[PDB]
């Protein structure tokens, strides 16, 4: 054939791939926690813009740190071969590198760490695209007048 | 206007 | 004959490093809103970090808080793209 470049992911597999949305909105009381209005209206819009996108979308609400890893790992020892791509959007209470559980924290290394390229062989060589809501801390941008 |  | 075993991941995070993320209880968070609005706007006809590119314009642009604390009131947010992919991504294809 003529001359190629592979400048760009294959996205052309029978599949584009899962979505996994984490919608997080009520904590135990224990936590301190609050309640994350408006976390439903992001959860729909994005199952509906992925859906648009053609992914299974697996939407997910008020996980425990228990369940997040849980779901993770399952998810990351189903076979994608048949899949384009890989999708997780975490909506939550959050710091910087964590991610919350409606009952404690979750390293977010942990959860990306079942998708290594040695860990996750399936997706080895496709995009895994991790989407975050969520707090990486406490400081406020003052923003400056254009 | 809420902050996560 | 390897790859990275890190290699292939997108973050897309709402907020810079260190910093609050804004969510409005009606409307959805800021974030969310501009990215699935250019998802549907521009899959089909960009790449996908000039995608996340127009979302951290929207999100800088668009939104500011309203509080009646001052301490939360009057504040902006821009969005962090960390990319580890070693190709474009295209949502379509063909
Ligand atoms: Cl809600
Ligand atoms: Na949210
Ligand atoms: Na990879
Ligand atoms: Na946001």
């Amino acid at each position: 054939s003529g001359i190629s470049l592979d400048n760009s992911y294959k996205m052309d597999y029978p599949e584009m791939g899962l979505c996994i949305i984490i919608n997080n909105k009520n904590f135990h009381k224990s936590t301190g926690m609050t309640s994350r209005s408006g976390t439903d209206v992001d959860a729909a819009n994005l199952r509906e813009t992925f859906r648009n996108l053609k992914y299974e979308v697996r939407n997910k609400n008020d996980l425990t740190r228990e369940e997040i890893v849980e779901l993770m790992r399952d998810v990351s020892k189903e076979d994608h071969s048949k899949r384009s791509s890989f999708v997780c959007v975490l909506l939550s209470h959050g710091e910087e590198g964590i991610i919350f559980g409606t009952n404690g924290p979750v390293d977010l290394k942990k959860i990306t760490n079942f998708f290594r390229g040695d860990r996750c062989r399936s997706l080895a060589g496709k995009p895994k695209l991790f989407i975050i809501q969520a707090c990486r801390g406490t400081e406020l941008d003052c923003g400056i007048e254009t | 206007d809420e902050v996560d | 004959h390897k790859i990275p075993v890190e290699a292939d991941f997108l973050y897309a995070y709402s907020t810079a490093p260190g910093y609050y993320s804004w969510r409005n209880s009606k409307d959805g968070s800021w974030f969310i809103q501009s990215l699935c609005a250019m998802l549907k706007q521009y899959a089909d006809k960009l790449e996908f970090m000039h995608i996340l590119t127009r979302v951290n314009r929207k999100v800088a642009t668009e939104f500011e808080s309203f509080s009646f604390d001052a301490t939360f009131h009057a504040k902006k947010q821009i969005p962090c793209i960390v990319s580890m992919l070693t190709k474009e991504l295209y949502f379509y294809h063909l």
